[PDB]
């Protein structure tokens, strides 16, 4: 509780779509690497002996993404053998959890400088590639009473009064501000493009934005494992109150399967002043917390009131909210239950528009906030993301 | 190691050894301990004794038979023993199903074709006996059945049913089509699965064809046989291993669909049968065979499956055993049955006593109407004919006995009356004396009656010795109880008559005496009344359809009170205030009844009104009502789930200790099967008595902490759930 | 600034790999049982205030898959907002757990952590996962992958440790994990494996041959070009000794294993006593070509960050993955033979990788206790060529 963590860079791959992705051909090794090649462009002269671990995020750490692929991202890089490489795995905050581990490990001292960011390829290893004993174990299945995301956003839309209009609104409202803030230039820096051995491109922008979005166009999809039956009554067993779930999600209003990796650069201010690194935003505090498994995506809202508190701070000293797109009802929820001004929450849109690397998006609406409160000379961002089986991640980040 | 129970007066002996000169052994299974081979002490001594023969003898020996001297194959286990087992027992349970397929194992593994000689009923582990086997042939004889049977009773298919079934068709087909209901097979039905490999016309040609089996096994596959398919190099399990991709996919679902068929009600065994489905189909077939064990140790010492073996097992063999019927009465055949009435319970009366082989008459006031009764028969028999079970010959025999008529004169003839126009009693009063005259001088003149009673029904006829309730339910071709209405003036042969009557259509009866409400629509009055105070209450409609659905119940009881029809309950409340303010008492008015008066004030009667708690289009439920909630302010009361559970379960179970107490039932059999499949209560409590007995809740288990729960609720809902003196010490 | 404090650290016993006590057990129930263990040493622990559940699993596929550390927080009735995160640092990620749970408590921002790790190979033999380092022919063919089992023969092919040399350290591990568990050390910490009825499933470390003679380790045999490759980096070197076989290498087996820690205030607020005063931790490593050499760097760093010099240490608890890189760390520091791995290590009874880093843990805070000792230095050689260590101080 003494060494202030500091981020010094926080670039990202773009986000190559499910099907015929650019991004398809490229093995998710290759995503972590080349952004490692872009830090080393940026500072040639950084003793890279002085990056004492590299901690990625992956939900799926299995075939292209196993055996610990932070390590074979130091080892294939060429970086120091004496960086480690840890992969961890906490569903969809893994790449905030990833960069909050960095910060507290530089604030116990006994770590220095830390890369930290994710890796998700959904194109080349799917979600539940894994397995995982929710499944392969009907004992803990049958008492748990798992439900899948599409589910319990659903149920959440249905109980908040969440219509379908309400949903395809905020969707049309994510294609926009995503696309405007492309058009900007504002992910002109942080978004480095994919390359070949060669040096061809293969991909530079988030092909997955479908900018020329309409509400018309919304209202015509049809809503979406979960197809296979039984998960709505075994949601409404729990919450028995609730007579009908209203199935509002569709593909147009939920996160977009897609390919990339982020890479966000932690250390302490002696570390950075010893390499010539300029401060971009300081971690203030960050918090974990959860709520129901059942209904599962909900948890982000003890993650950001905590983080709050911790920090000694209200909703209304945070400039900028950033809250992954899951789903819809998931963010219209956090926002009406905090009162989140609609000017200030996902100001450059979200992963409806841009998709949700699983294992990389924590990472990247980070990095996302950093350029931002920069490009508006905002001081305070604040940065959560829901996960499956309740357990919200939240982060606090100060301008420097 | 050992194939026997001990290490360390002996038991009987139930298998014959014989040896033939090519060197196949037939174990033949003759327990003359009983007319059926089951699963006892004796048996596994004895199949330990000749499974250490095979394996001393291996050497003389080129094939093993196992037939049976029975009129069946092999079927149950030791009950008497298995309710006993307390959790303390849970290692010595472990250790005999450990045992038993340890010799199975042996018998399968022995380098020789084995195989079973099914004369008969193959049930449990008469049908894991089979299994053990590398061909299982069946004859095709009348009344043969064949399964795995033991999730009916609580338990699960714990010597080698499970963990050979899923080695056979794989975690999907096995558990859906096999493991999870207990499903019976006709030896045909059998070989199309793949349970039975080959068919006999009669059982004198199982053992030659077994042997022949043999002969041609040994020749044609010499290195294969007696080799099962999972003990071969390159086995592929069916649909796939749980780290196959495909079943990767939906694997996950099959706890979800499960939890979804039995709406979250705590029925345990379908639970613990999916898991060593799919924790054996993991691992090699040894160790998914220990895994089985030991989800099979936790069912027999669990208190479900002792609710289910005391209310399947013992409370039906002393129903059917003539517990309820008079001691010394003789039986006497009917000839003609005359069912008053074509509604939905006349018409399904008609088609009951048809398809049982009895000639009926079918009366109704219009020809018109009488026609479409008959036509609930050809409806159920169309639907007989695209699925196939009953052929065209049969098919024309049962509609044939069935004469629709509204002519009064066509009841000349008929033995058996069966009464079912309405619930008034100056109409059964003249329905039945247009009628009892007409009829023969020694018929049963039944009335299937709700709640008037019987000894007021019978002062409108003459020989009111021959008078009785003979109560159905509807719909009448599935509902598998009829209940039995003693009046005052029936005599105890007219109870034999009507109790071998019940019999002989297939179906469980119960002996009641004579009293308002009887047993059944008495106690299902307190389970919908408890609902309707629920929600008068404010608590929320779908927290007490989920509550009636978690409970373990067939229909959520605002459904069940629509089709009820809300008009005949508070007709009910008006005749119980009349007989209370009458005979000189203040009347206790249910909180219920204030419920029932807003829906008839509102024109929301029920189903038949076309609207109740539920909306209706196009003849089916469309929701709940929207305007319920308004209407009782739902939300206000947000009670635990559990105290919904146990306020509709504990209503019903201290109702039939009532009745228990006044006499309207004489044996807790009765208490039990007629709660079952009379008025539906759950399964897995086996009957409103032995929930009482059988009661586990947080604070304990037994009579004692039933009546703890039960004051718990009184203090906390109203003086209805006080238990009564008999429960108290 | 908060110090991080140990309050409780147990594990399951190791089960062997072939005909293994605990293969019909699934890895998930093997951390329920534990977590189970530590609500009847503390049924008063306000599970409220347990911020995280951190699980150490080095292939999370299978049964180990979907964030097993998530798993045990729902499947034990632990409170949703316990959190739960896998990670996979190879032989560390049960040690980096620890690290990763003392360092959360020491920034401040969590109060009272689970950490730990699991690893049923019987279920789930290692390289299930895949991974790019071997299923990868541009990375495979650049880093030069070679298995740490030909490293650990390298190693003692440099240091010019013979056959009887690391045979001799294999039954020296024999001797004292069988004298630790018929002294007791091992009664409190290894918490039985039972069933969902309570029958007994496994209660000792089956892996454990008690009986080792020198003459049997000499009858042992030594367990795809991998030799070429190695020669081609380390090019002084003609030929490799092949030493290592069974019975001088870490047993594969069953296992796992929990650590609580928590901030001073946290354990005084709900009635906990600190067994163990975590003091520092570190990471580095060496050439993953000989893979198993991050232990000697990573222990110098954690002793200068500490302040200490190996005279200070009371017990070295290294990782028995192979004899000859435990006899190679000895000669390095200078390690006192009566101080290092006193009670046995995985070559006796076993490497169930993504838990030992948390076994060892709680092993040294047993035996310091025991022996009313100090300091104790854990260290685990990481695959791929990394090095965890940690130092510990009795409270
Ligand atoms: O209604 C009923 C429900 C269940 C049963 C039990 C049937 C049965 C018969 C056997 O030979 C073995 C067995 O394990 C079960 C009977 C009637
Ligand atoms: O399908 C099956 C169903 C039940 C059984 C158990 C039989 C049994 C017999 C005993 O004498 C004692 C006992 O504890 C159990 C075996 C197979």
């Amino acid at each position: 509780m003494s060494e202030e963590a500091f981020i010094y860079e926080a670039i990202r791959t773009p986000r190559g779509k499910q099907k015929n992705g650019s991004l398809h051909e490229v093995k998710p090794l290759s995503l972590v690497v080349g952004l490692i090649d872009e830090l080393r462009k940026r500072h040639p002269d950084l003793d890279e002996n002085l990056i004492s671990d590299v901690i990625l995020g992956c939900v799926s750490p299995v075939g292209d993404q196993g055996g610990d692929i932070a390590r074979a991202a130091v080892l294939a890089s060429g970086m120091p053998v004496t960086s480690g490489g840890v992969q961890l795995n906490r569903f969809c905050a893994s790449g905030l959890e990833a960069v909050n581990t960095a910060a507290q490990k530089v604030r116990s001292g006994w770590d220095d400088l830390v890369l930290a960011g994710g890796v998700e390829s959904m194109s080349r290893v799917p979600m539940g590639s894994d397995g995982g004993a929710m499944g392969l174990d009907p004992a803990t299945n049958y008492d748990v009473m798992f439900v899948p995301q599409s589910i319990g956003a659903d149920l959440i839309a249905t109980i908040e009064g969440f219509s379908r209009e309400d949903v395809d609104a905020y969707a049309l409202r994510s294609q926009q501000k995503a696309a405007e803030a492309w058009s900007g230039g504002y992910f002109a820096k942080s978004v480095v493009p994919v390359r070949d051995q060669n040096g061809l491109l293969i991909l530079d922008h988030d092909e997955h934005m479908r900018p020329d979005t309409t509400k018309e166009g919304l209202a015509k999809l049809k809503p979406a494992l979960a197809a296979l039956g039984g998960f709505d009554d075994v949601a409404l067993q729990k919450y028995h109150w609730v007579e009908k779930i209203n199935h509002v999600h569709t593909g147009g209003n939920s996160s977009g399967i897609v390919d990339g990796a982020a890479l966000v650069m932690i250390g302490s201010a002696a570390a950075g002043k010893l390499q010539g690194l300029t401060p971009r935003a300081r971690i203030v505090a960050t918090a974990t917390s959860g709520a129901d498994p059942v209904i599962m995506l909900t948890g982000p809202t003890p993650a950001t009131r905590k983080v709050l508190d911790r920090a000694g701070l209200t909703v209304d000293d945070i400039d900028l909210f950033e809250l992954n797109e899951a789903f819809a009802s998931v963010v219209l929820k956090f926002q009406k239950d905090l009162n989140i001004p609609d000017e200030k929450l996902n100001v450059n849109g979200g992963a409806i528009a841009m998709g949700h690397p699983l294992g990389a998006t924590g990472a990247m609406i980070l990095g996302t906030m950093v350029d931002e409160l920069e490009r508006r000379n905002a001081r305070r961002a604040l940065i959560t993301l829901c996960i499956g089986g309740g357990m919200g991640v939240a982060t606090i980040i100060e301008r420097v | 190691s050992s194939h026997h129970h001990h290490h360390h007066s002996m038991p009987d002996n139930t298998i014959q050894w014989d040896k033939d000169a090519d060197g196949i052994v037939t174990l033949t299974m003759d327990d003359p301990s009983g007319s059926t081979n089951v699963m006892n002490e004796a048996y596994i001594e004895s199949m330990g004794k000749a499974v250490d023969r095979l394996v001393a003898e291996k050497d003389s020996i080129t094939g093993v038979v196992v037939a049976s001297a029975k009129k069946t194959f092999f079927a149950g286990g030791d009950v008497k023993t298995m309710i006993q087992a307390r959790p303390e027992d849970a290692g010595d349970v472990f250790n005999t199903v450990e045992t038993i397929k340890r010799q199975l194992r042996t018998l399968e593994t022995l380098g020789k074709p084995v195989v079973a000689a099914i004369n008969g009923a193959a049930l449990g582990g008469g049908l894991e006996i089979a299994l053990a086997c590398h061909h299982r042939i069946a004859a095709d004889v009348k009344g043969s059945q064949l399964g795995l049977p033991e999730v009916t009773l609580g338990l699960l298919p714990g010597g080698g049913g499970v963990t050979r079934t899923v080695r056979m068709f794989g975690i999907q087909n096995a558990f859906v089509s096999v493991l999870a209901q207990g499903t019976r097979f006709k030896p045909a039905k059998a070989k199309e699965i793949g349970l039975v490999d080959e068919l006999v016309a009669t059982v004198e040609e199982l053992v030659p064809a077994a042997k022949a089996w043999i002969k041609e096994e040994l020749k044609a596959n010499p290195d294969g046989a007696g080799v099962q398919p999972w003990d071969k190099k390159g086995y592929k399990m069916p649909g796939g291993t749980p780290s196959s991709p495909g079943l990767a996919a939906i694997l996950p679902s099959f706890p979800s669909n499960l939890r979804k068929q039995l709406k979250g009600a705590p029925m345990p065994a379908p639970r613990a049968i999916l898991a060593a489905a799919v924790e054996g189909a993991q691992v090699d077939f040894d160790t998914a065979s220990r895994i089985e064990s030991r989800y099979f140790a936790s069912l027999v010492t669990g208190q479900v499956a002792k609710n289910m073996m005391q209310a399947f097992f013992f409370d039906l063999q002393a129903i059917n055993a003539g517990g309820s019927r008079p001691e010394g009465i003789g039986k006497t055949p009917i000839k003609r049955i005359g069912v008053l009435g074509a509604g939905m319970m006349g018409a399904g009366i008609a088609y009951v006593s048809a398809k049982a082989g009895y000639e009926v008459v079918l009366k109704d006031v219009s020809l018109e109407a009488a026609a479409k009764g008959k036509g609930y028969s050809e409806k159920l028999e169309a639907k007989a004919l695209e699925r196939g079970r009953t052929t065209q010959e049969r098919s024309d025999a049962l509609l044939a006995r069935i004469t629709p008529t509204a002519d009064a004169a066509d009841f000349k003839g008929v033995d058996f009356v069966i009464e079912a126009v309405f619930e008034n009693q100056e109409l059964k009063h003249k329905v039945f004396g247009e009628i009892e005259d007409i009829v023969e001088p020694n018929a049963i003149l039944g009335s299937n009656t709700s709640t008037l009673p019987i000894t007021g029904l019978a002062t409108g006829v003459k020989r009111q010795e021959d008078f009785i309730g003979i109560h159905f339910f509807s719909p009448v071709d599935k509902m598998p109880l009829v209940e039995i209405i003693k009046g005052e003036k029936t005599s105890d042969e007219a109870l034999a008559r009507v109790f071998d009557y019940t019999l002989a259509i297939g179906k469980t009866p119960i002996v009641v005496n004579d009293s308002r409400g009887f047993f059944t629509s008495r106690v299902i009055g307190t389970f919908v009344n408890e609902a309707l105070a629920m929600l008068g209450e404010g608590v929320e409609p779908a927290s007490i359809e989920q509550a009636g659905s978690q409970a373990g119940y067939p229909a959520p009881p605002l459904q069940l009170s629509d089709e009820l029809n809300l008009e005949l309950m508070h007709k009910i409340a008006v005749a119980t205030r009349k007989g209370v303010e009458d005979a000189g008492g203040t009347y206790q008015p249910h909180p219920a009844e204030a419920v029932v008066e807003k829906m008839i004030e509102l024109g929301r009667s029920g189903r038949l009104k076309g609207a109740g708690f539920y909306e209706y289009a196009d003849g089916k439920r469309s929701g709940l009502w929207p305007g319920l909630r308004e209407t009782f302010k739902s939300g206000s009361s947000q009670p635990p789930l559990q105290d919904m559970i146990d306020r509709m379960l504990f209503a019903e179970a201290l109702e039939t200790q009532k009745c228990l107490d006044e006499g309207v039932l004489t044996s807790t059999a009765d208490a039990n099967i007629g709660s079952i499949m009379g008025i539906g209560f759950p399964p897995w409590t086996g009957g409103s008595a032995q929930f009482i007995v059988g009661y586990s809740g947080p604070a304990g288990t037994g009579k004692a902490a039933f009546v703890a729960r039960a004051r718990e609720l009184a203090a906390a809902y109203g003086d209805r759930f006080l238990p009564p003196e008999s429960l108290l010490s």
